């Protein structure tokens, strides 16, 4: 919504604990949150005071005492009051479904101009980060940058047949990874490590996900969003592009699987650290020139920290976390 | 009940004949020590050196010595983090590639032996130029070409 | 219409050998359940000792 | 409602309000909270998270008062049990007074055939 | 034998061998080796650890030097009533019972830890020789196989 | 060749195995072991069968089905081979894969009895004491148990002898030589597939199986039998 | 009330006394046998509240 | 209740060394 | 029985509708939270779902349409126009509880998918059964 | 409760992360498919019958069934605890491919599929 809520400690109770949100777009998803519910705490309080007043005013010693009698008034039938309290509930959700179809078109389209996309891949339990495409203006060299390996896309292409002819799924193979992505630049996680997405400030961006076996979700509570990561995406017929406009802030931020996928799911986090456009482009050059070289280091020549700090790795022992301490540390 | 906080499968180590020294914490770990001597004459130490120091250290393996004994093992560049030095008696090697992807370095290695005992154990440092580790191993001969050898009356 | 004693796939009897499942026929499993059963009760008498499966 | 047609017997009220506040109290104080803790970024189905989050107070309130709710069961279990065997006998086809519905024009328990006369 | 092995042996004396380099094929030493095969309590099971877990062993009392290096020696006849504990849990090195579901303890001397044994399973001492061969350095310490009266402890 | 099967194998691992083997096979605490030194046996027999990736931790991983391809387990036994060796696959004289070339050392069109025979005695002394004659299966410890032998093929047969899966023990070609292996996967597939000359196996279980059989319905039958030709008053 | 008023004091002092040790505990095990005191605490508040609640309109007689 | 000849060794395992003789 | 044979035409017609409107929708319409193209399970969903009202409503009109004026379906019975037979009702019978059992092993030999589980309990099932539906008319012993 | 007890603090206190997973699904599923909907249809046998002035269902037969496959549906979702491995871990909603073989290989995933089959 473009309304911006109340403010104050009153926006700050009526946004109910959702984030301010680090996007055009979930500036307004979190509008539209205030108000809806601006409009549901009336009806609650409204309605809950008509179940205090049935207890304080109707009730049957308090009718005895003033001598109503035995029976109330044996009225059951109100054909205008029970048309329009339907009637006005129509009027409500249809005005209710006009701004939400307002928010989901413009948080849901694709036509934002991506000048970075990522290629995303979910597995059982962690993520893996690509650059798949970076426009010339904060490009590596300057000329609009294309990421993919192609000999290792070649080979996951090449993994849709089996020669030795076991092909069930309409002619392909059952193990098939070609919807998989590959590029040059990756960031990959480990239980050891949390992967780091490192982006820039003030562009718009895209994201391409997919997972390698089961569905995942890529849960960043400060997008205000969430969607679904699943294997072949396109025989789910399953959109598997998003964008956004810009981020507004740069800083780190936590992000989560939201969707059930086995024993590790809840040690499936991931981090968004967002930097300055030219810190971007100078991020994206080392990690171009010396391919060898790992994220941290890159981290730390742009001048960041090595590793994730909205979140942390879990220590994998399965019992020394029994007394509290389920997080280890790097350097 | 098996799938507590204790199960057997979490349990379960490399079913292979070496040791292994190093945590979830310790920067450098050693996989599947083993002093491997063969049945004609020639011995070695099979080991993988594993840098996983987060402060980005290199670790250059500066020496091996098994019960005192100085190992010869060819020229080795440091292992960087992430990077892993494979060492194994020249025969063994062969067996093998070198990959080109990530990052993996193959070093022949040789021993004197001065009259060591299949079965037994001995205890084996490693010395970085950050270090040191030592780890018992045992003495064990290395694998044959699967499905090959027949024995015989003799 | 169905095999009861396939002693051709057992083999000859040897002191040494075992299989898994080497169970007695149904009219004796109850002796074997209670050897089973029974715990680890024995008792040591200086000299001499009565076994458990007593 | 149904306790005195299902058995001829009434349920003793004031454990049965115990059970109510028990439960309602419980309730609220377990779930309530919740809202906030999910709109705050926790996932559901998680076993495990850091205490970097943020979530530890909200899920700590949470269980206090869901180990309140589980409680709320003893007083009902009590009341049913005892109820069951010692309760109030019901002397009249409608020991509420004013049943609407046909199961209150027959006894309480019903026969066999749940009516010896029909309305 | 690899780090994690069990082999079922028998007591072979000198002048059964025939093989190696002193192999005749005319020398017949079959029936003899047989009748090793088919004595009741002549069955020991050798079993080879890894080096991680021999250093987790327990000895038993009297009985520290009874392995070779990673090398122990059980006998595999059951202290309970008296069938093969051929059954040899390589992780977690339980030697199983398959008559009753008798438990024993590899790296604690055999010590039972389930089933209806009460008595440790006997170990052999062994070695190896001049010649590079495993040989018993000595007999079991305690009578074998199941209890009976006359049995000490 | 070797250097795109060790990519496309490391490509695979790094999206299914990374989070228990660790990004240098060097094995997460409790998750999963280091890999340093199984061999391309080892995650043939794993691959390949199915048992990996496990996906919950318990008693035992059990087989399931597979999630690579067979030439994608090479490509993944490649790589992991790199990092260490350790024991590799059976190939037969042409340079395939060996299969039905194992069923015996004397191996040729058919199975000989004689490798049969040795290939018994083998299986009797080594195997049946876990996998129960002929193969059919056993209970171990605590939710473990020896499978049956029945899905297994030959190539799996001799891997599972060289790499010791789980609580089995390691029989390498030292301790049981090439043709004694052969003569066991002799064995296996002779009784495998040779339906029993006296009607239904009833599973070759053993007694329990024919106890059940008789003690339930065939004294049901001829209760119902003695019911038919007498009277119920 | 009587009893009522005897309950909100005895759950008080099991409320407050397992406030005080789920803070000594404190994410160790024993810090839920910490949070079960602190419900049983709640739950007798409850009941003592529960026990006003029907003597304030009592729905039986004691006849 | 117990074999009174069952104990553990008192004496803890040495981490002892092996080897044989050669020609060389 | 008037009033519940022509209520189930209600759903009918809205379910009908519901599925032409999502079949055409899913087909053509486009945003950019969903591929376009036809979506099948809904499709079939809804179109069989309004098929079981059709079934229901069509079969109890067809019966109404010959069923004379009952006391249960007219607003000034009296309470005497129902007095005779209402009908035959088992009064007991053990077999339910024994096809519950016979399921039970069914299932649990899916389960574990031994072929001697699912044969024996599929013979349990159709003996259960018809042991069931032969019930009320077992003959009297001839001796 | 359980779940709440182990949600109390960050660490996994006496919980993993497989019986956790297990746990949630079987609160899911048995809350929903064998508390839910049986008590359901037990209010409606009880009181419709004499809501209606019927002295019979129609079917009684067939009531017995219900009532005996439910309770056998019951048991058979439950039994997976009783293995090794443990119950079915995939949340009450079976989503796909997490519940094929391929992806979650115990015996309790089975159970559950005809538990719910059954009820
Ligand atoms: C409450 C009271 C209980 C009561 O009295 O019960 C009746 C019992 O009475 C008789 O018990 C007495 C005695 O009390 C028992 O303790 C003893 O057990 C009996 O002898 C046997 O053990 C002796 C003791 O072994 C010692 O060593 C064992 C450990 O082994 C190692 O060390 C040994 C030597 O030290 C070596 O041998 C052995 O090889 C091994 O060493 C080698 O191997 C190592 C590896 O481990 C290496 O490291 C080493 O270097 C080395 O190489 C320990 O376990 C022991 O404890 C102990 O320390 C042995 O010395 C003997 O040789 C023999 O084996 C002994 O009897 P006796 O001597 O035979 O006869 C005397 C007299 C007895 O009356 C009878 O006849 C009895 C009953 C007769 C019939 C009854 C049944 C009736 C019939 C049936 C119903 C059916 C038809 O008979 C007579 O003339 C009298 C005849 C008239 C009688 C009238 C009727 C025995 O008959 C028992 O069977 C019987 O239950
Ligand atoms: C799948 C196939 C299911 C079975 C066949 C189809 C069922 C309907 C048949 C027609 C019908 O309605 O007859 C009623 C009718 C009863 O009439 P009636 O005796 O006058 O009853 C009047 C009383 O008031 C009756 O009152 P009552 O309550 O005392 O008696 C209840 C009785 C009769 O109930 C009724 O007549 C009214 C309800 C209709 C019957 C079905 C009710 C629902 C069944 C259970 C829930 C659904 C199960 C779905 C299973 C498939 C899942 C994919 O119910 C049944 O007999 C139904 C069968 C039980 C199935 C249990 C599930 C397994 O049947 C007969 O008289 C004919 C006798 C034979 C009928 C059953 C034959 C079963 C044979 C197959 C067994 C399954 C094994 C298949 C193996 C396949 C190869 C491996
Ligand atoms: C409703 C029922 C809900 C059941 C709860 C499910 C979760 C079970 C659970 O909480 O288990 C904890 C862990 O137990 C096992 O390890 C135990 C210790 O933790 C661990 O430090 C030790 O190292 C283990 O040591 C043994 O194991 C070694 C192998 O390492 C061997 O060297 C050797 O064996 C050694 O001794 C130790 O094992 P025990 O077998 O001795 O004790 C098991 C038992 C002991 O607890 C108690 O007495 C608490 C008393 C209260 C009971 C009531 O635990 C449990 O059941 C406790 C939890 C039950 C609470 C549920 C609510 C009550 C309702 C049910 C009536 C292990 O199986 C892990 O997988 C598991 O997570
Ligand atoms: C009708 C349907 C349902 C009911 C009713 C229900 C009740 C509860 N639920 Fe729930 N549930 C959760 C918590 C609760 C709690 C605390 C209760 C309470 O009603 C439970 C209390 C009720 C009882 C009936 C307890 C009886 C107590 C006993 C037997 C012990 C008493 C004795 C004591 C305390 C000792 C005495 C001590 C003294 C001092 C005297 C939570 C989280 O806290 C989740 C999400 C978990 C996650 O990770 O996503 C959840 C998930 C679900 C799901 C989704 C499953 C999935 O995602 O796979 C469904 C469908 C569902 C349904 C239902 N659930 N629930
Ligand atoms: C009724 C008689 C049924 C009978 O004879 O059973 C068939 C028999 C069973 O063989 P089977 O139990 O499968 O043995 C496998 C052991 N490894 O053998 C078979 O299964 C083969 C039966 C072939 C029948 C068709 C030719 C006439
Ligand atoms: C008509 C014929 C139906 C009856 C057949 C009974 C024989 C059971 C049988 O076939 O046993 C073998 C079977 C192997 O399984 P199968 O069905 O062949 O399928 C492949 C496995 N998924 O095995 C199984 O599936 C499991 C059979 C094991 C039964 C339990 C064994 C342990 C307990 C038995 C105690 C002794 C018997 C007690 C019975 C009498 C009591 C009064
Ligand atoms: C009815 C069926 C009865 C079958 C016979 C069971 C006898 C068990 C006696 C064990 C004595 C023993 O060997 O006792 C000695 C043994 C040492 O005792 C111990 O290990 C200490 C524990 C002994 C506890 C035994 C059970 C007590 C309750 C009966
Ligand atoms: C954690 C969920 C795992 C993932 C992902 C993979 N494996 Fe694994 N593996 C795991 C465990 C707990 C074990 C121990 C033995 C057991 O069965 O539980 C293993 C074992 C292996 C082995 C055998 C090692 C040996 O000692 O011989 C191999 C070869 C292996 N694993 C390979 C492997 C590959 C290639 C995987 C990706 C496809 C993979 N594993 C996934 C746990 C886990
Ligand atoms: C008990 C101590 C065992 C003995 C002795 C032998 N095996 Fe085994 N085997 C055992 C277990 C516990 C397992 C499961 C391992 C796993 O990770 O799943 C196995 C497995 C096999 C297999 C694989 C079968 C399959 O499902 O593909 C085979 C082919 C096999 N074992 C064969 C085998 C042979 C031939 C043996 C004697 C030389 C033998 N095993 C010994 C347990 C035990
Ligand atoms: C081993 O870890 C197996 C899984 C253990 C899960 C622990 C939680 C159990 C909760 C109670 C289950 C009741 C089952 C009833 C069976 C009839
Ligand atoms: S014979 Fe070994 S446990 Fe019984
Ligand atoms: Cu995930
Ligand atoms: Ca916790
Ligand atoms: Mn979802």
């Amino acid at each position: 919504c473009e309304v911006a809520p109340p403010g104050g400690v009153l926006g700050d109770f009526l946004r109910m604990g959702w984030p301010d949100g680090i996007t055009p777009e979930a500036v307004a998803m979190g509008n539209f949150w205030s108000w809806v519910w601006v409009a549901a705490w009336i009806i609650g309080i409204i309605m809950w005071g008509l179940f205090l007043t049935a207890i304080f005013a109707w009730g049957a010693k308090r009718a005895e005492k003033r001598g109503e009698g035995e029976f109330p008034k044996q009225l059951q039938y109100n054909v205008p009051l029970e048309l329009v309290l339907t009637i006005v509930p129509i009027i409500i959700v249809m005005v209710l479904f006009f701004f939400t179809v307002q928010t989901q078109d413009k948080v849901t389209a694709l036509d934002k101009n991506p000048e970075v996309t990522v290629d995303v891949t979910a597995y059982q339990w962690n993520w893996k980060f690509g650059y798949s495409e970076i426009d010339g203006s904060l490009a590596p060299g300057g000329q609009d940058y294309q990421g993919s390996d192609p000999e290792r896309q070649a080979a996951a292409e090449a993994s849709k047949k089996d020669p030795s002819g076991d092909n069930p799924i309409h002619g392909n193979s059952k193990s098939d990874v070609s919807y998989l992505e590959f590029n040059r630049i990756e960031t990959l996680g480990t239980t050891d490590e949390i992967p780091v997405m490192v982006l820039p400030v003030n562009t718009p961006i895209e994201f391409n996900l997919a997972s390698a076996d089961v569905a995942h979700s890529f849960w960043v509570p400060e997008f205000l969003f969430k969607r679904d990561a699943y294997a072949h995406p396109e025989a789910n017929k399953s959109q598997r592009v998003f964008q956004i406009e810009e981020i507004t802030e740069e800083g780190a931020f936590v992000g989560r699987c939201a969707e059930m996928c086995g024993t590790y799911h809840a040690m499936m986090n991931f981090e968004l650290r967002v930097v300055d456009r030219d810190s971007f482009a100078e991020y994206i050059s080392f990690r171009d020139s010396n391919p060898d070289a790992t994220n941290a280091q890159a981290l730390e020549h742009i001048g960041q920290a090595p590793y994730a700090t909205s979140t942390s790795p879990f220590v994998s022992d399965r019992t020394a976390t029994r007394d509290g301490e389920n997080t280890q540390s790097n350097a | 009940c098996s799938a507590g906080q204790i199960t057997q499968t979490s349990s379960q180590v490399a079913a292979v004949d070496g040791n292994q020294a190093g945590s979830a914490n310790d920067p450098v770990l050693v996989r599947d020590v083993t002093v491997h001597l063969t049945t004609d004459g020639e011995a070695g130490v099979k080991f993988t050196a594993i840098n996983q120091d987060t402060s980005h250290t290199s670790h250059t393996l500066e020496s091996v010595t098994v019960d005192g004994e100085e190992v010869e093992l060819d020229d080795a560049e440091p292992i960087e983090r992430n990077c892993s030095l494979v060492a194994d008696i020249q025969s063994e090697l062969d067996l093998i590639e070198e990959p080109e992807v990530g990052c993996i370095q193959h070093v022949a290695t040789s021993l004197e032996n001065p009259g060591f005992a299949y079965g037994g154990v001995v205890p084996v440092e490693f010395v970085f130029d950050t270090g040191a580790i030592t780890i018992d191993a045992t003495v064990s001969a290395p694998v044959l070409e699967s499905g090959v050898e027949n024995r015989e009356v003799g | 219409v169905t095999t009861i004693n396939a002693i051709w796939n057992l083999g000859p009897y040897n002191p040494s050998q075992v299989s898994a499942g080497s169970q007695p026929d149904v009219y004796m499993l109850w002796t074997d359940g209670a050897a089973r059963v029974m715990p680890a009760w024995e008792l040591y008498l200086g000299n001499y000792t009565i076994p458990a499966v007593f | 409602f149904w306790f005195p047609k299902m058995t001829g017997r009434m349920m003793d009220e004031r454990l049965g309000k115990i059970h109510f506040w028990l439960t309602f109290v419980g309730f609220h104080g377990t779930f309530l909270i919740q809202h906030w803790v999910g709109n705050m970024g926790m996932p559901r189905r998680y076993a495990d998270y850091l205490d970097s989050d943020g979530f530890t107070i909200y899920n700590q309130i949470s269980t206090v008062f869901s180990f309140l709710l589980g409680l709320s069961v003893i007083p009902f279990i009590w009341n049913v049990f005892k109820s069951w065997r010692y309760g109030e006998l019901v002397t009249v086809d409608d020991p509420w007074g004013y049943g609407n519905s046909l199961e209150w024009a027959t006894s309480c328990p019903p026969p066999r055939h749940n009516f010896a006369s029909l309305p | 034998l690899a780090a994690a092995s069990m082999e079922t042996v028998f007591p072979l004396p000198a002048e059964m061998v025939n093989d190696g380099a002193e192999y005749d094929p005319a020398k017949d030493v079959y029936e003899h080796q047989m009748h090793s095969v088919h004595g009741p309590r002549n069955a020991v099971m050798l079993i080879r650890l890894r080096t991680a877990d021999a250093e987790k062993v327990i000895e038993r009392e009297g009985q520290e030097s009874f392995h070779y290096g990673d090398y122990y020696a059980y006998s595999k006849i059951c202290t309970h009533i008296g069938c093969p504990t051929s059954l040899y849990e390589a992780q977690t090195n339980r030697i199983l019972c398959p008559c009753h579901q008798s438990q024993f303890d590899a790296l604690h001397y055999g010590k039972p830890v389930f089933g209806p044994a009460a008595r440790a399973l006997p170990q052999l001492p062994i070695t190896v020789d001049e010649e590079g061969y495993l040989i018993a350095a000595g007999n079991f310490i305690e009578p074998l196989g199941p209890a009976f009266w006359e049995r000490k402890s | 060749d070797d250097q795109a099967l060790i990519s496309e194998g490391k490509d695979l691992y790094d999206v299914a195995c990374i989070t228990c083997h660790g990004v240098n096979l060097q094995g997460v605490e409790d998750r999963g072991p280091s890999l340093v030194g199984v061999g391309e046996g080892a995650v043939y027999f794993q691959v390949h069968s199915g048992r990996m990736p496990i996906l919950r931790n318990e008693a035992q991983a059990e087989r399931k089905a597979p999630r690579y391809t067979e030439a994608q387990t090479l490509a993944i036994a490649a790589y992991v081979a790199a990092n260490g060796g350790g024991p590799g696959l059976v190939y037969n004289e042409d340079g395939t894969l060996a299969m039905e070339e194992l069923r015996g050392e004397n191996y040729d069109g058919q199975i000989t009895s004689a490798d049969v025979a040795r290939g018994g005695d083998l299986f009797r002394l080594n195997c049946a004491s876990c996998h129960n004659f002929t193969g059919r299966g056993g209970a171990l410890s605590s939710g473990k148990y020896a499978p049956n032998l029945d899905a297994a093929n030959e190539q799996e047969i001799y891997q599972a002898m060289l790499t010791g899966p789980q609580n089995m023990p390691k029989f390498s070609d030292r301790q049981l030589s090439a043709d004694e292996k052969k003569d066991i996967i002799a064995f296996i597939k002779s009784t495998k597939e040779t339906p029993s000359p006296g009607g239904y196996s009833l599973g070759s279980l053993g007694p329990v199986a024919e106890g059940l059989f008789m003690w339930v319905f065939g004294i049901l039958v001829l209760v119902a039998a003695a019911m038919w030709i007498g009277s119920r008053s | 009330m009587g009893k009522s008023f005897a309950l909100l004091v005895l759950g008080a002092i099991i409320l407050a006394g397992g406030v005080w040790y789920t803070i000594e505990v404190g994410y160790s095990v024993m810090a839920i046998v910490a949070a079960l005191i602190m419900a049983a605490g709640g739950g007798i508040i409850t009941w003592g509240l529960a026990v006003a609640a029907d003597v304030n309109s009592p729905t039986s007689h004691k006849i | 209740c117990s074999p009174p000849h069952q104990q553990d060794s008192p004496v803890q395992r040495t981490n002892e060394i092996l080897t044989t003789s050669q020609n060389p | 029985m008037k009033s519940s044979a022509k209520l189930m035409y209600g759903p009918t017609v809205f379910m009908a509708a519901m599925a032409v409107i999502y079949i055409f929708a899913t087909m053509h319409v486009s945003d950019g939270g969903s591929v376009k193209g036809v979506e099948w399970v809904g499709s079939v969903a809804l179109v069989l779902s309004a098929g079981l009202t059709l079934m229901l409503g069509v079969y109890l009109h067809f019966t109404e349409v010959r069923v004379d004026v009952l006391p249960e379906d007219w607003e000034e019975a009296e309470v005497a126009d129902k007095a005779g037979t209402l009908g035959f009702f088992s009064p007991s019978s053990i077999w339910p509880a024994a096809m519950s059992g016979a399921v039970g092993f069914l299932a649990f030999g899916v389960v574990y998918f031994h072929y001697w589980m699912i044969a024996v309990g599929l013979m349990l099932l159709i003996f259960t059964i018809t042991k069931l539906n032969l019930q009320y008319g077992v003959p009297k012993e001839k001796h | 409760l359980l779940i709440r007890a182990e949600l109390f603090t960050p660490g996994l206190q006496f919980l993993s992360n497989e019986q956790f997973n297990q746990l949630f699904t079987m609160h899911g599923t048995v809350m929903l498919l064998l508390y839910g909907t049986p008590i359901v249809w037990g209010f409606a046998n009880y009181v419709l019958p004499l809501q209606i002035g019927a002295p019979d269902v129609a079917f009684p037969r067939l009531n017995a069934f219900g009532f005996w496959i439910t309770t056998v549906g019951g048991v058979a979702m439950l039994t997976g605890f009783l293995t090794p491995g443990g119950a079915a871990d995939f949340g009450w909603t079976m989503y796909s491919p997490l519940s094929d073989a391929i992806h979650s290989p115990g015996l309790g995933s089975d159970m559950w599929i005809v538990g719910v089959g059954a009820t």
